[PDB]
């Protein structure tokens, strides 16, 4: 609150609980590494807290999403959003299974 | 094998292969398991 900056971004996006000691600048998992990558440089704040009660419904809810599988690495402040299926062994296969 | 196991030993008793006299292409150990942790104290896994 005694700060200028030149400009602001702020990422929003609901992980879960494991996943917030997981998201800081440079760690090892596949949401810190498929799903979002800060700079190792970070100059910026983490805000997080809980809501089960927007994320939660009687009978479940299963709209968020989160990517496992990707060819490489997550650059920093790079957005992978695709529908590719992961190659496994040789085949050029396009498909679920 | 070290993957393709199924009695992986207790940890009071952990089980210690050598592995020698070969050519290790970690893809295998990569499509053999979901990861939930790779922190590496060695080699990166880039350069492995
Ligand atoms: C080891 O690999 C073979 C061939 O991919 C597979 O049939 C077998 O189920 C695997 N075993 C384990 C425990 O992953
Ligand atoms: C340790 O691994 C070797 C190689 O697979 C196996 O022959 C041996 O029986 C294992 N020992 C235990 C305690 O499972």
């Amino acid at each position: 609150n005694d700060l200028c900056f030149t400009n602001v971004y702020a990422d929003s996006f609901v992980i879960k609980g494991n996943e917030v000691s997981q998201i800081a600048p440079g760690q090892t998992g596949n949401i810190a590494d498929y799903n979002y990558k800060l700079p190792d440089d970070f100059t910026g704040c983490v805000i997080a807290w809980n809501s089960n009660k927007l994320d939660s419904k009687h009978s479940g809810n299963y709209d968020y999403w989160y990517r496992s599988f990707r060819k490489s690495k997550l650059k920093p402040f790079e957005r992978d959003i695709s529908t590719e299926i992961y190659q496994a062994g040789n085949k050029p296969c396009k498909g679920k299974g | 094998e070290v993957f393709n196991a199924t009695r992986f030993a207790s940890v009071y008793a952990w089980n210690r292969t050598r592995i020698s006299n070969c050519v290790a292409d970690y893809s295998v150990l990569y499509n053999f398991a979901p990861f939930f942790a790779f922190k590496c104290y060695g080699v990166s896994p880039t350069k492995l």
